[PDB]
RNA sequence: UACCGAUUGAGCGGCUCAGUGAGGUCCUCGGAUCGGCGCCGAG
RNA sequence: UGAACUAUGCCUGGGCAGGGCGAAGCCAGGGGAAACUCUGGUGGAGGCCCGCCGCGGUCCUGACGUGCAAAUCGGUCGUCC
RNA sequence: GGCGUGUUGGAACAAGGCAGAGUAAGGGAAGUCGGCAAGUCAGAUCCGUAACUUCGGGAUAAGGAUUGGCUCUAAGGGCU
RNA sequence: GCAGCCAGCUUAGAACUGUCGCGGACCAGGGGAAUCCGACUGUU
RNA sequence: UAGUGACGCGCAUGAAUGGAUGAACGAGAUUCCCACUGUCCCUACCUGCUAUCUAGCGAAACCACAGCCAAGGGAACGGGC
RNA sequence: UGAUCCUUCGAUGUCGGCUCUUCCUAUCAUUGUGAAGCAGAAUUCACCAAGCGUUGGAUUGUUCACCCACUAACAGGGAACGUGAGCUGGGUUUAGACCGUCGUGAGACAGGUUAGUUUUACCCUACUGAUGUGAGCCGUUGUUGCAAUAGUAAUCCCGCUCAGUACGAGAGGAACCGCGGGUUCAGACAUUUGGUUCGUGCGCUUGGCUGAGGAGCCACUGGCGCGAAGCCACCAUCUGCGGGAUUAUGACUGAACGCCUCUAAGUCAGAAUCCCGCCUAAAAGCAACGAUAGCGCCGUCGGAUCUCCGAUAGGCC
RNA sequence: UUCUGGGUCGGGGUGUCGUGCGUGGCAGAGCAGCGCUGCGAUCCAUUGAAAGUCAGCCCUCGAUCCAAGUUUUG
């Protein structure tokens, strides 16, 4: 399905909340799927699901532990049409352990390698690009 | 096939990085050189290499 | 006293020791098996890493998120020219291995050729193969070189050809052809024997050895970076900052006991030039060479089905370090070991091409020829000067 | 039933410092175009 | 037998950029029925602040560690009327 | 004013060191006993400065804006 | 009551101007909320 | 298992063997936050001086003899048997 | 963990971590299986089996714990309780100092706390790479090769499909083939993206210097922006594989033992194992072939002379 | 080691940076003298110019030189 992207995001990275859930930062504690190395953190691409913990924003969301989604990154990745494409802010949604999301809206674009992944999350993307 | 959003310079299929942003704008850059300008908040009018800079002095 | 947390070893022993390979041309030490079903055909071929580049295409692969959309794919350009059979030899199977029976060369060889046997072709009287050519001509001779090729056909399992590279048709510096045992893996050998000596002294073009889509190994000396520490040549962990007595070291490199380093503790020595042999290397364009078809020079070996354009494989301002490629190249998927003008050795595969991406074809839509020397923004001089227009020069 | 209380409090809400800033208006320009017919006009 | 190092004391000498905060004292102007207060300026006190020389010697547990040196070097750092 | 680079020259530019407090995408202490290390901040001008306090302070608190070049304007003196 | 002449060096304001860059090198405090101990400076 | 605020039959706190408090101060010990960064993910590249090679010059530590291993036994972990 | 005190007190550097290699299996996972109080799914028991993997963090100096997540699984260990001329000194375990208890006291604590120099390799091996090497000979020299032996490498997961199917009353809920990807690792590589730039390449710029312009220099690379070539990053890209004998096990024929029986003789299938191939190295191992500077041949049984070095004492039946 | 070949320059290509010096301007906040003239950061044109580009880029298109001689081997 998927293919490799560059991984930009390792663990105890805080990205910008990109949904109308009330939170504003989302501190990636840990990725899903990754199986581990001696010393290499847990990273993260678009379309990549993780564990994420809200630093600002809600009290009933910024002591807990949510699975989030990456939509958007700075590290550029190449698609297989030779093109490096990097935004310009770190941005995730949370979402549920089915690919559900929380809130209603997605602030900004949403990466193709996210919104092909997650059919719920392109629903609610103002942006496919 | 896209054009540079700095330089107007036409980019081919395996050259170039493309920067996305917040607001939804889309820019296509042909190397470092007109993505840092980008960045930098350079006038491409100003910038004497440029295609924006030939066309409003008339050079071609 | 197990290590505190598991971590697989740095670096492979399989591929040791880590030397310099005592041979600069890539060495088959194994051709395909031998299936007398087939005609006779060459099972290897030399060719030299021009650069490398990238080309466009539309992939046909029923399930992937790719299929039917084009891609931007890293390709090595090999420039492969024409290479002149200049001998045969034949091996007899024995309990100890094979061995050589006897080699016939052709009558004329080749100047290009003869320097391969000399350490100082300058200062030496090109003497090599000279009593030997007379026996093509002598009635004593023909009869002896009848009886030799009999002997083969009789008491040989494997026949190999020898043929050199032209380096004449090369940018290299080097004059010195490089020789090389092909092995047929035709037929018969009587068959063999006879195909071997009709195409003496004769050349053989890349497009007869190898075909489209078809993946065949690349073997070569990998690029040499003298002696390189543990930290580059096994990639071995840096050690923290405050390491007194330097940080890109291994730390331990031994128990106490056994009172001994062992062969699999990663040391510093010598990384690259290495004897390497890559596998599954899909060739995208088995281009033409530059001819006179109606007396106007014929580069159109770049254009493609979709650009129909008038340029050649060399980029603008030629390959870098390399030249410009005016004879038959060779478009590999991917990279390839060595350097640039890197004499590489091509071979067919040992094992069966029969998944999905061994027996796609390929079909190129666009090869980028944009200076390599730089951010090289044209494909073409035409379409620089008429992008740019007229400048001070004219 | 109120008070004190670490939490370096906080779901909760108003005017504002400094940034960033859609959108419109205006201005300086731009001149895709069609009516004259190779210059004045609209744009 | 030693205070040519060092510890303390005594006698007679020598020495310590440029800035900062800015106290008593003083001047003038406002507010008040008066008690008196407020503002500006002046002034230049201090085992006061930053900091150079100097005197010290925090960290890097840096360099060095058969050294330049039987204790040194570099940056950093303490103090500097 | 002094001097030949501090008890030697020449040729290379591997590893590994020491130093340049070299630089480094994305992440930003997940490293480590420990932000060790050096990175950030920095001058000046104009604003704005809390908790607490022995009322002295804290304080350059914190947090902001400005800074070039050129051409002018205005004000701040002395003397006969 | 000033006219003439002479003398600097600062300060404020404005236009214009270059790639918004300008204490451009050099020089040159990271900050905040708390606990423990010793008041401080000094000394070892 | 840290820090802070509480709780106190406190193994074994306590009032000039001073108790409690505390602004300011600290190259003191500790915790957290922002900013910051190659500390790390995960290493890479560049420079100087070295190492290296060379001309000249030219030590020292150390040394029973020496110097490939496995097991065995042995003063119970050989290098020699 | 003790017990012992055999080795070491003219010293074997002392906890933990970091780092790195290999090994053991008493197998967590993965491969092939047997068993169930195995319907499916999940799980448990057991067998061949150590090939391969066994993580990122909070607290503590900690081994050991505990928790957060991730994961096929997060199995347990050894190698002077691996590993300090490898590191780091947090801890313990000098001298400073504080507290509590104890002592009249000097002081003690197997209690807590803070600050506290981690020296040397150029020697021999081992290992890592780098030259060279059979001192005897018609050998010298070159090319193309063969090859003993040694190394050895790939790994695991997910999605689609099968299929909402088998199975089950339902709830739930597989698998083989096939397809598309990924994890870890290995070997490369620089087209692209990203990093580096003393090509000191070009622009700009601070202070100063050559009277100024121009052109430049200086400040141990003045600084900044961009930056070629190189080198380089799972931070870009490419590639990673086939057989044989068999283990466990399930069977065939078939006695012993009129039946039965996978075993006794004889057979079959059979795996992340093993061996090999692929791949890397190339030997006091070797082949083919080229060229061989007055130097060398058959002379036919060369004739006649001086020197060394083996044996053997009819046989290659 | 002269049928030639190998260097050094030059040219071209390529890429890097970014529009050189000079000159001109009825561009220039202005200001100072007599519309003229002087001073004046910047601006425009010449001018995608100038610069440097293999030393480990590519191609010769020309120019001008160069050809020796260390040791040893049956
Ligand atoms: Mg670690
Ligand atoms: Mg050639
Ligand atoms: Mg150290
Ligand atoms: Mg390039
Ligand atoms: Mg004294
Ligand atoms: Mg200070
Ligand atoms: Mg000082
Ligand atoms: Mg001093
Ligand atoms: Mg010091
Ligand atoms: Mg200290
Ligand atoms: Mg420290
Ligand atoms: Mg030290
Ligand atoms: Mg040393
Ligand atoms: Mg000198
Ligand atoms: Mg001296
Ligand atoms: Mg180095
Ligand atoms: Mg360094
Ligand atoms: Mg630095
Ligand atoms: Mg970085
Ligand atoms: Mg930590
Ligand atoms: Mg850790
Ligand atoms: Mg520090
Ligand atoms: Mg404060
Ligand atoms: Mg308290
Ligand atoms: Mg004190
Ligand atoms: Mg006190
Ligand atoms: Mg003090
Ligand atoms: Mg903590
Ligand atoms: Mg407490
Ligand atoms: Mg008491
Ligand atoms: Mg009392
Ligand atoms: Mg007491
Ligand atoms: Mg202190
Ligand atoms: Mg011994
Ligand atoms: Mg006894
Ligand atoms: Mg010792
Ligand atoms: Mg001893
Ligand atoms: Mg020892
Ligand atoms: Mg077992
Ligand atoms: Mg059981
Ligand atoms: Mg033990
Ligand atoms: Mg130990
Ligand atoms: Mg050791
Ligand atoms: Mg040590
Ligand atoms: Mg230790
Ligand atoms: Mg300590
Ligand atoms: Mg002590
Ligand atoms: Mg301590
Ligand atoms: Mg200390
Ligand atoms: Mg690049
Ligand atoms: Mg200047
Ligand atoms: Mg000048
Ligand atoms: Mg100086
Ligand atoms: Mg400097
Ligand atoms: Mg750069
Ligand atoms: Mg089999
Ligand atoms: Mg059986
Ligand atoms: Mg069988
Ligand atoms: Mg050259």
């Amino acid at each position: 399905a998927k293919f490799r992207i560059s991984l930009g995001l390792p663990v105890g990275a805080v990205i910008n909340c990109a949904d109308n859930t009330g939170a504003k930062n989302l501190y990636i504690i840990s990725v899903k799927g990754i199986k581990g190395r001696l010393n290499r953190l847990p990273s993260a691409g678009v379309g990549d699901m993780v564990m994420a913990t809200v630093k600002k924003g809600k009290p009933e969301l910024r002591k807990k532990v949510h699975p989030a989604v990456v939509i958007r990154q700075r590290k550029s990745y190449r698609r297989k049409d030779g093109v490096f494409l990097y935004f310009e802010d770190n941005a995730g949604v949370i979402v549920n352990n089915k690919g559900e999301m929380k809130g209603s809206a997605i602030t900004g674009p949403v990466a193709k390698e996210c919104a092909d992944l997650w059919p719920r999350i392109a629903s609610n993307a103002g942006s496919i690009a | 096939v896209e054009l540079c959003s700095f330089s107007g310079y036409k980019i081919y299929p395996g050259h170039g990085r493309r920067y996305a942003r917040i607001d939804g704008k889309v820019f296509q850059f042909l190397n470092a050189k007109c993505e840092s300008a980008f960045l930098s908040k350079r006038n491409p009018r100003q910038i004497n290499w440029t295609v924006l800079y030939r066309r409003k002095h008339k050079k071609g | 006293s197990h290590r505190k947390f598991s971590a697989p070893r740095h670096g492979s022993l399989g591929f040791l020791p880590r030397k310099r390979c005592k041979r600069h041309r890539g060495k088959v030490k194994s051709f395909p098996k031998d299936d007398p079903s087939k005609p006779v055909h060459l099972t290897a071929f030399l060719g030299y890493k021009a650069g490398m580049t990238h080309i466009v295409r539309e992939v046909d692969r029923p399930g992937s998120k790719v299929n039917k959309k084009e891609v931007v794919e890293a390709v090595t350009v090999v420039e492969t020219p024409p290479m002149i059979v200049v001998g045969v030899v034949g091996y007899v199977m024995t309990p100890r291995g094979l061995r050589s029976f006897k080699t016939i060369f052709a009558e004329h060889i080749s100047d290009e050729c003869k320097r391969r046997f000399y350490k100082n072709w300058y200062k030496s009287k090109k003497k090599a193969f000279t009593k030997y050519c007379k026996r093509w001509q002598d009635e004593e001779g023909k009869k002896q070189l009848e009886k030799d090729f009999s002997s083969m056909k009789k008491y040989c399992q494997i026949i190999r050809i020898i043929a050199h590279t032209q380096m004449r048709l090369l940018p290299h510096r080097q004059k010195k052809s490089h020789l090389m045992e092909i092995q047929l893996n035709g037929g018969t050998i009587s068959d063999k024997v006879d195909w071997a000596r009709e195409k003496l002294e004769q050349s053989i073009p890349i497009a007869n050895v190898f075909s489209q889509d078809e993946m065949i190994d690349v073997i070569g000396v990998t690029k040499g970076h003298g002696c390189k520490g543990v930290t580059s040549r096994w990639h071995t962990k840096k050690l923290p900052r405050k390491t007194h007595r330097g940080l890109r070291k291994v730390a331990c490199i031994g128990a106490w006991h056994p009172a001994r380093v062992a062969f699999s503790v990663a040391r510093a020595g010598q990384k690259g030039y290495h004897h390497r042999t890559e596998i599954n290397k899909k060739i995208y364009k088995i281009g033409v060479g530059y001819h006179n078809k109606d007396g106007k020079l014929v580069k159109n070996n770049a254009s493609t089905d979709y650009d129909l354009s008038n340029k050649s494989i060399n980029p603008l301002g030629g390959f870098v370090h390399y030249g410009e490629v005016t004879n038959d190249f060779l478009m590999l998927k991917g990279c390839v070991v060595g350097t640039k003008k890197r004499v590489l050795t091509l071979r067919k595969s040992l094992l069966v091409q029969t998944s999905r991406r061994a027996q796609e074809k390929i079909d190129l839509k666009f090869i980028d020829t944009t200076s390599k020397f730089g951010h090289g923004r044209f494909q073409t001089i035409e379409e620089k000067k008429n992008f740019m227009g007229p400048l001070k020069k004219d």
